[PDB]
């Protein structure tokens, strides 16, 4: 699950 | 030849945190969301998130 973009 | 779109932190022990900007030698772009980027600056390995990157 890739993180949340900023 | 990719751009890492914002700085990662390293999730695990098997990625490389990289910054807004740092170059990052992709290597295999079919695990599937991770690829293995290698940083030319210091010389280490470590998979990376392609939404924190990106194909310049």
């Amino acid at each position: 699950p890739l993180p949340p973009l900023p | 030849t990719f751009v890492a779109l914002y700085d990662y932190e390293s999730r695990t022990e098997t990625d490389l945190s990289f910054k807004k900007g740092e170059r990052l030698q992709i290597v295999n772009n079919t695990e599937g969301d991770w690829w293995l980027a290698h940083s030319l600056t210091t010389g280490q390995t470590g998979y990376i998130p392609s939404n924190y990157v990106a194909p310049s």
